[PDB]
RNA sequence: CUGCACGCGCGCUACACUGACUGGCUCAGCGUGUGCCUACCCUACGCCGGCAGGCGCGGGUAACCCGUUGAACCCCAUUCGU
């Protein structure tokens, strides 16, 4: 409470900010190209983006 | 076109407590002073007017005479003052570069006024241990036995 | 001035991993160099038998009438 | 008379607390005048406010109150030389007595965080 | 406003293409589904539900 | 009104953009105008990288995702009230098209 | 081994002028270890005898010098 | 004959120049050339002593390849290879504060003249003595 | 989570003279670049400083600007000598 101070630490720079688009994290996202996802998460949805493989 | 030798050469000079080399060239006999490092000597020789090619045990010692005077206190002869060791020094205020068991002195008086208001610098100091934020539990093991 | 014997010159390229050289010879008389600069100028220097080496072993005589010069990329 | 051998920057403390702010950053070193260029922030005038309230109730020849803070971001600064302050280390307050010396350091090396190594025999590990 | 590189913009409804069919896929999973397909124009878009038993929705 | 005017056309899938790109060939060619060729800007691939798994237990694979996007570009010279008939003789989902402003 | 004749003495300077232009190949590895110098005033003293006119320049490299005697025959 | 500086060995026709500007000495020498370290990733002061004289001659002849090069460009020409010691290497850009006060330098004599975007070119004085002088090195190394 | 009487694992420098310095001299490719939210991007040029950097002024959402990406090793000339 008491909104002076709640969320007071200034979320700006640094990676305790950035976090993953999907569904919350902030563990290593990819923030390549603005894309703002996890590693975990790009992997699934891979071919949904269009990154196809070499093949 | 130093042909043979002089009948004069000094084998080892003398300059402030550290015999310093003869044998070794002007610029990187001066080294050996514990205080006039490898930069800080071209600086002081090319005031002094000197040759930079001869050795040390071929000049006169008003030739000397005029080389310790000139590193003997530098900012009066042109030289500038984010190039010194003392620069605005903690207990006087002032510009020196020091040469000696001086440099020496105001060596162990830092880490004993660190040692004595206990700042946390002087502690690992008094302790043997590595004192600009590195690890230590990996690195260093013959510090002790 | 272009009345005495006008574009008789062929651009002939050779290539090594990255490095494209490009010799627009022309018709003239025996002028060759690299960039501006002949090829005795070149910066190797221990590789002066190995630049200007076809002037070397076929001759400067038959190619007297030529004007090589080079762009290198 | 009523002397010791005292010498800082040429500049005794007789001079150093009527001196203002913008030009302590003429005697002090590069990470404390980059401080001192930007902002005091709101939490430490309001330990130097107290400080100021510490040093006017002081019984006589006697320290002030310890003053009990939580920041180790602080310039040791001459407005409280000589002053009794209680810094945080990680479990406990240490109470410190601030002096003429240390006006170039902060306030987090007089609490130290660890607590240093005793001991140490080889268990299980150290194959 | 200003404007983005074509670097960001294709991966831009690349990420636009994959957020609806996982929404839709949590939406109609009941229908016979299967996916989308879209239609980026300057006018009215038109996303089109590719869903077996179009009745439900 | 009297113009200049830029059409640019660009794609993931190039077997697409080779049609978009013939077709505008043709369909200002068919209306007999003067068209310049398509330019070859070279073809933009981005190479990301990824560890392949969601733990650190492995033994150190990588997977390399990438797309190649191409690019091709068309002046034409023609006023712009026929910019409809250039935007709708091809829907094709998959291309971008933009037309640079005409102020010539 | 340690710093040996910085500045020559007369000792030497004769055993030098008498018989270091008679070799077939003189370089200053060769004299360091036939006379006691620690190099660096050969170089010096081999650029003057190329001053004179006693040895004749062949190599001219950066880290390597070599010479040679005089043309006898 | 009818000669270029191109065609000339240019590791001693810098040599040529700079002793062109040491006879020459109108060239402006600024008053802190013996306290420089010139582009930090090297640890000694050079073993010359006019070595801004030979500065002046090497900027002078990449100036000449190519017109238009900043002060920026000019620590781009001659910036080298940094040791950090126990770290690895890497790249390090020149010195600015010497390669301008060295087109200062040029600026005095008018060798050197400002361009219409950002830049420098040389004036055609600059260009009139200069391939005047290569084919003076190239007719001495011919001799 | 970085605490150090100690042990182990990937890796970086060096132990030189086939090199270290100093000054010349020179030739690459892949690629990324200002944000719906998110506010901090690459920077050329100019003038100040021995150096990190500071200042105004401009391009660039890009085969447009940085960028003919004047990369290093190496080449060469001096100094240094077990
Ligand atoms: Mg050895």
């Amino acid at each position: 409470g008491h909104q002076q101070l709640y969320w007071s630490h200034p979320r700006k720079f640094g990676q305790g900010s950035r976090s993953c688009r999907v569904c919350s994290n902030r563990h290593g996202l990819i923030r390549k190209y603005g894309l703002n996802m996890c590693r975990q998460c790009f992997r699934q949805y891979a071919k949904d983006i269009g990154f196809i493989k070499l093949d | 076109m130093s042909l043979v030798i002089p009948e004069k050469f000094q084998h080892i000079l003398r300059v402030l407590n550290t015999n310093i080399d003869g044998r070794r060239k002007i610029a990187f006999a001066i080294t050996a002073i514990k205080g006039v490092g490898r930069r800080y000597a071209h600086v002081v020789l090319r005031k002094a007017d000197i040759d930079l090619t001869k050795r040390a045990g071929e000049l006169t010692e008003d030739e000397v005479e005029r080389v310790i005077t000139i590193m003997q206190n530098p900012r009066q002869y042109k030289i500038p003052d984010w190039f010194l060791n003392r620069q605005k020094d903690v207990k006087d205020g002032k510009y020196s570069q020091v040469l000696a068991n001086g440099l020496d002195n105001k060596l162990r008086e830092d880490l004993e006024r660190l040692k004595k208001i206990r700042a946390h610098r002087g502690l690992r100091h008094f302790w043997g241990l590595r004192v600009r934020g590195q690890h230590t539990k990996t690195t260093g093991r013959r510090g002790r036995t | 001035m272009p009345s005495k014997g006008p574009l008789q010159s062929v651009q002939v390229f050779g290539r090594k991993k990255t490095a494209t050289a490009v010799a627009h010879c022309k018709r003239g008389n025996g002028l060759i160099k690299v960039n501006g600069r002949p090829l005795e100028m070149i910066e190797p220097r221990t590789l002066q038998y190995k630049l200007l080496e076809p002037v070397l072993l076929l001759g400067k005589e038959r190619f007297a009438g030529v004007d090589i010069r080079v762009r290198v990329k | 008379r009523t002397f010791r051998k005292f010498t800082y920057r040429g500049v005794d403390l007789d001079q150093l607390l009527d001196m203002s702010y913008e030009q302590l950053m003429q005697l002090y070193s590069a990470r404390q005048r980059r401080r001192l260029n930007r902002g005091l922030r709101r939490k430490q005038h309001s330990l130097l406010k107290r400080l100021r309230k510490a040093k006017k109730e002081a019984p006589p020849m006697e320290k002030p109150e310890v003053v009990k803070t939580h920041l180790r971001d602080m310039i040791i600064l001459p407005e409280m030389v000589g002053s009794m302050v209680g810094v945080y280390n990680g479990k406990t307050f240490n109470q410190v007595e601030i002096k003429p010396e240390m006006i170039g350091h902060y306030l987090g090396e007089f609490s130290i965080t660890y607590k240093p190594v005793k001991h140490g025999r080889p268990g299980i590990g150290a194959t | 406003a200003v404007q983005i590189s074509k670097k960001r913009k294709f991966v831009a409804d690349g990420i636009f293409k994959a957020e609806l069919n996982e929404f839709l896929t949590r939406e109609l999973a009941e229908d016979g589904y299967s996916g989308v397909e879209v239609r980026v124009t300057p006018t009215r878009t038109e996303i089109i539900i590719l869903a077996t038993r179009t009745q439900n929705v | 009104a009297i113009h200049r005017i830029r059409i640019t056309l660009t794609s993931r899938n190039v077997k697409s953009l080779e049609k978009v790109c013939a077709d505008l060939i043709r369909g200002a060619k068919e209306k007999n105008l003067k068209v310049k060729g398509p330019v070859r800007m070279p073809t933009k691939t981005l190479r990301i990288t990824t560890r392949k798994t969601p733990c650190g237990e492995g033994s150190k694979t990588w997977d390399r995702f990438q797309m190649r996007i191409h690019k091709r570009l068309i002046d034409l010279h023609s006023p712009s009230e026929i910019v409809k008939q250039i935007t709708s003789i091809s829907i094709e989902p998959g291309v971008e098209v933009e037309v640079t402003i005409a102020d010539a | 081994k340690l710093n040996n004749l910085v500045l020559f003495d007369k000792a030497t300077y004769d055993k030098l002028c008498k018989e270091v232009p008679n070799y077939k190949l003189i370089t200053p590895a060769v004299v360091s270890e036939r006379l006691k110098i620690r190099g660096s005033l050969a170089r010096a003293a081999l650029q003057e005898l190329l001053s004179k006119g006693l040895i004749k320049l062949v190599s001219k490299h950066r880290a390597q010098v070599i010479y040679t005697r005089n043309t006898k025959g | 004959p009818g000669v270029t500086v191109k065609d000339v060995n240019q590791q001693e026709f810098v040599r040529a120049l700079a002793a062109f500007l040491k006879k020459s000495g109108k060239l402006k020498v600024p008053e802190w050339v013996d306290t420089v370290k010139l582009a930090k990733h090297k640890e000694l002061a050079p073993y010359d002593e006019n070595w801004f004289y030979t500065r002046a001659a090497s900027t002078a002849r990449h100036l000449y390849l190519r017109g238009g090069a900043g002060v920026g460009s000019m620590t781009k020409i001659y910036g080298g290879r940094q040791r950090n010691g126990v770290m690895p290497s890497h790249f390090s850009r020149g010195s600015k504060s010497v390669a301008r006060r060295v087109l200062q330098a040029l600026e005095g004599l008018k060798m050197v003249e400002k361009d219409q975007d950002g830049g420098r070119k040389l004036t055609p004085q600059g260009q009139r003595d200069l391939d005047r002088i290569a084919g003076q090195v190239a007719a001495a190394n011919k001799k």
